RNA sequence: GCAUGUUGGAACAAUGUAGGUAAGGGAAGUCGGCAAGCCGGAUCCGUAACUUCGGGAUAAGGAUUGGCUCUAAGGGCUGGCA
RNA sequence: UACCUGGUUGAUCCUGCCAGUAGCAUAUGCUUGUCUCAAAGAUUAAGCCAUGCAUGUCUAAGUACGCACGGCCGGUACAGUGAAACUGCGAAUGGCUCAUUAAAUCAGUUAUGGUUCCUUUGGUCGCUCGACUUGGAUAACUGUGGUAAUUCUAGAGCUAAUACAUGCCGACGGGCGCUGACCCCCUUCGCGGGGGGGAUGCGUGCAUUUAUCAGUGGUGACUCUAGAUAACCUCGGGCCGAUCGCACGCCCGGCGGCGACGACCCAUUCGAACGUCUGCCCUAUCAACUUUCGAUGGUAGUCGCCGUGCCUACCAUGGUGACCACGGGUGACGGGGAAUCAGGGUUCGAUUCCGGAGAGGGAGCCUGAGAAACGGCUACCACAUCCAAGGAAGGCAGCAGGCGC
RNA sequence: AGCGUAUAUUAAAGUUGCUGCAGUUAAAAAGCUCGUAGUUGGAUCUUGGGAGCGGCCGUCCCCUGCUCGGCGCCGGCCCGAAGCGUUUACUUUGAAAAAAUUAGAGUGUUCAAAGCAGGCCGCCUGGAUACCGCAGCUAGGAAUAAUGGAAUAGGACCGCGG
């Protein structure tokens, strides 16, 4: 196949690097993983040194860190948005490191509405019809209501994130390599990074 | 190479083993253990060549099955066990405890010690590794994992441990003017105090070790092993005492001993 | 006036999106008795191939040379000059071995013909294994 | 603009005139590859002998030739900028 | 040993070479009384091989109803030897030779802070808050057979594991933080404000990742380790002893020492790989060369156990060399060394002592920690073997020895 | 119990010449000058003084500083330790430089090629050195060849003020 070597090409001056030996087993290069989105299926590959490598094939979930409160949850991946260098990976939904994905807003919405006890998302016109969190919001004690108010005061979020929680599709990046370790970990884009990627999205669209 | 070595050549050997060329072609390969390859000396060679008890290799195998030789707090019956710097080889039947100390030349010196002296030995630590919950683990010169140490035990400070329990008794702090056995390179087996410390960033620091006979020599930081606090050794010393006298004086003392003997 | 590439360029240590209401610059020392210039602290440049504000280890051999080319970006080409004594004919011969050295963008006002200190590091590219430590000016040229 | 150019209908002999198709070999027939037949355009790589250095040269030679649906690059007007 | 003679002319001095002269390591020829040692398919033929061989191992401490044998008092299977096996390790070293091979290998020198690592040693083997031991396939054996024929084979009767999977008694009764009903205390007429005890539920050990805050020990140097918070624990799945053996004892059913093996994680030994400075044979009837099927750099991915256009999209048009880059040849593996030899120099080195290469020429591949292994696997070409003409198989530049030279 | 001969090669050579070649008449100055790389290059920057022991002559000590502390002593002096005080080549020293090999301490294999042995009526030793040019590092001095200061003055220093 193909391997990692320096002797196959020419020198810096221009000479020809002629070899002095045949093949080696450690000189070996495997093809890419090229994972997709779908049902859970991960292959394993035994590598040099008695170690294992988890190659992902299809994965529809992911763990993404929200950097302000530093708390991550398992979050469903629904769509691939944009890649920087290769624009063909925007069309062909192939996940590698440093790609933008749409993720669901419901686990972080449930965490916010359970801990902070404040309405997250909730476009004006549709009230809470099952009435599950409305009991947890009200019916509190007088001495703990001050602690709830102090937690309520330090809970300001920006409008650029508020619109994304309104639509229910957050943006996220890829930090861990899915081919090397197996886990597709990442983080949520915030602030100037989110403005930069949304400016690239707007420049691609119109 | 496709794999490790199984055999060992007699020519590929250091100078201090004193292995001659005529007797053998294939050298006894030492097994893997705490000490290095060239630093140690095998037990079968130490039995048949240096002390000269047995002659053939099968006799050492017949001896070691009856479990006579005890190595530094353990009855070890391995003929190719690496026995290196500051090891105590105890024999219960003959009652001759030996201590491995370098001579004033590059060779070792056979020295018999009391059982009270064989109860302890001197060792050196290398580093302090941080555990999974902030637990300091000592790294000795031949990998003795002992955790929860004393905070005064630094890198250059040496400790005095016990064989059967593996616990410290005393410690020699790395200070100026302490006796140091320089073990490495050309200046091998030297006794002298530290009269000057010179620092060097990047590389290791050079130390001007001075013997109290009008002799001084500079040696890098790797060949440092202090034994006592200034002028107080807690070990017994063999003949030679680390003088580093000249070859003309050695020839004169040899001629004087020859004229005294006859 | 940064990030002309397609991807987002940043330092992996700093964090700029915490709960607030100028970003502080992150740097580390190189050691071996050296200091840092004021422009490296005051600037806002980012480069991962930097000993101070980056991730590379300077160790091994420390050599010197002279700068002769500044055509390629983010790197310079140096040229060593030394002699050697031949035991057969008791005269000297000429030797030179040129090499490419990565150039940190903090060194702004650098001209050709100045003495440069190179330091061995990990191979970042095919024929570059050295970084720039300090640049000293030649004779004169106060302007 | 025209109603097949001094005529219409019928069957489909041989031999004529003009065309093509032809298993296999491929100028071995004949003064005579005569006639007849093959190659064919565009893009890309690439090119000898001799030379009045201009020609050779398209030398000799090779690979590609659809449908459907996308991505990237190159401009005017107004008030570093939209 | 820092050293000489003769020869051009009718005759004499210079230059010029020739004739010898003294060695080393190969063959040939004469002769070869003894003894200590003692080289010998390197030169052309890395071309092919008739013949025999070069890789096996049990202790009471893995599995033994082979009577193949054995103690008899057999009955609680079990004294022991024990063919043939399963299971675990090595088989990845050694030897041969210089074709290929001239910044390549190789010699002082060093760094992996940019990574792995069999075995041994030292730890680790009641940290988790949850069956007086559960399940079925099979090797060895017997028996029906085919095949010119292979160290080529199946259906049946069977049976075991330190082989394959699922998962318990105890430690274990209580702590750590998130959630918090509700009560109670101090001041105020009371709400408001402050401060302790606390019903119920959740997770709560190491291995792995993501990301924030803070900063015990050490380094010339941290984005090294560690502290806190929040989740991950991939079914192609990290650990959390459903193991074997010799003599043995004290208290109402329970209790305990001396062994072998394995395992989450770390140090160490043995190494391999990756590096940087310096050194090399000739030739200018070789002066320009290298490239968009990367030549010289960057951003972001892929890959590798790590650091690299190694491979990918887009930008810049660079880089080396007259101190000989590049190409061609070498009757060229490299170094330590050997010979003649004054001092200086010349030639050879394939060889034991060190490092790399490969098993007719290539191509690709499994297994295991370590192999592109070679007396490992498969395909093409050449050489080339048996045959019921249906088909099968091999690669001595190993030991002795042969063919051609 | 050793030689003649043949094939590769060394000294003889100052008949290849750094030690150590010639160029009128033997082969060897381009017909001739200019000319870029390369070689090499005028002079020139601290010139002896103080103390001791002998017979002006040989030896011996002196002619860059300030943060932390110990031979200490009475706000001060001495010295102990880190830091830094243009840069080379050469020279002095140290670190480091597998064995065998070359010279060889010891050395009755009866001598030698050897070898690292062995000898005293229970014991004692030796089993080293020279060699390892160049490459990298550490410690002295500044003769030799380069090397920089301030003259469109943004030259030092000492007291400053915002």
């Amino acid at each position: 196949g193909i391997s990692r070597d320096n002797w196959h090409k020419r020198r810096k001056t221009g000479g020809k690097r002629k070899p002095y030996h045949k093949k080696r087993k450690y000189e070996l290069g495997r093809p890419a993983a090229n994972t997709k989105i779908g049902p859970r299926r991960i292959h394993t590959v035994r590598v040099r040194g008695g170690n294992k490598k988890y190659r992902a094939l299809r994965l529809d979930v992911g763990n993404f860190s929200w950097g302000s409160e530093c708390c991550t949850r398992k979050t469903r991946i629904i769509d691939v948005v944009y890649n920087a260098s290769n624009n063909e990976l925007v069309r062909t939904k192939t996940l590698v490191k440093n790609c933008i994905v749409l993720i669901d807003s419901t686990p972080y919405r449930q965490w916010y509405e359970s801990h902070y006890a404040l309405p997250l998302g909730r476009k004006k016109g549709a009230k809470l019809t099952p009435e599950e969190e409305e009991i947890l919001n009200k019916k509190r004690s007088k001495k703990i209501q001050k602690k709830y108010d102090e937690r309520k005061k330090n809970a300001k979020i920006s409008s650029l994130l508020e619109e994304q929680f309104q639509q229910g599709k957050l943006l996220a990046c890829i930090a861990s390599r899915p081919g090397q370790c197996g886990r597709a970990d990442g983080y949520v884009l915030e602030g100037k990074e989110l403005e930069f990627y949304l400016r690239k999205i707007k420049a691609r669209k119109g | 190479a496709r794999g490790p070595k199984k055999h060992l050549k007699r020519v590929a050997a250091p100078k201090h083993w004193m292995l001659d060329k005529l007797t053998g072609v294939f050298a006894p390969r030492p097994s893997t253990g705490p000490h290095k390859l060239r630093e140690c000396l095998p037990l079968i060679i130490f039995l048949r060549n240096r002390l000269k008890y047995a002659l053939t290799g099968d006799e050492v195998k017949k001896i070691c099955m009856q479990r006579f030789i005890k190595i530094d707090g353990k009855v070890r019956t391995d003929i190719t066990y690496p026995a290196g710097f500051m090891d105590v080889i105890s024999i219960d039947k003959t009652g001759e405890n030996f201590r491995l100390i370098y001579d004033t030349k590059g060779r070792f010196a056979v020295h018999r010690i009391t059982p009270e002296e064989a109860k302890y030995k001197l060792c050196k630590v290398r580093k302090i590794f941080v555990g999974t919950k902030g637990i300091p683990h000592l790294v000795t010169h031949d990998a003795r994992t002992i955790r929860y140490p004393d905070p005064l035990i630094k890198v250059n400070d040496t400790i005095q441990i016990d064989l059967e329990t593996g616990k410290i008794t005393d410690f020699i702090k790395f200070d100026t003017g302490n006796l140091c056995m320089v073990t490495g390179g050309a200046n091998l087996g030297r006794i002298g105090v530290i009269t000057n410390r010179e620092r060097h960033p990047g590389s290791f620091d050079v130390v001007h070790v001075k013997d109290a006979n009008g002799n001084s020599f500079a040696t890098r930081l790797s060949n440092i092993f202090v034994i006592g606090k200034g002028n107080k050794p807690w070990i017994s010393l063999p003949r030679g005492k680390g003088i580093r006298l000249t070859i003309a004086e050695e020839r004169d003392k040899r001629l004087a001993a020859k004229q005294s003997s006859g | 006036d940064i990030q002309t590439e397609r991807a987002y360029q940043k330092q992996p240590t700093i964090f700029q999106n915490k709960k607030r209401v100028k970003l502080p610059r992150y740097y580390k020392n190189i050691g071996l008795g050296f200091k840092t210039p004021k422009e490296a602290i005051e600037g806002t440049y980012i480069d991962k191939k930097c000993p101070f504000t980056g991730n590379v280890s300077i160790r091994g051999r420390i050599l010197s040379g002279v700068v002769t080319k500044m055509k390629m970006q983010r790197t310079i080409v140096i040229r060593r000059d030394y002699l050697h004594y031949i035991r057969k004919y008791n005269r000297f011969e000429k030797r030179h071995k040129n090499m490419s050295v990565h150039l940190s963008p903090c060194f702004r006002d650098v001209q050709i013909g100045d003495i440069v200190t190179v330091g061995e590091c990990r191979p970042l590219s095919k024929t570059v294994r050295f970084n720039v430590l300090k640049v000293t000016k030649a004779a004169g040229t106060k302007k």
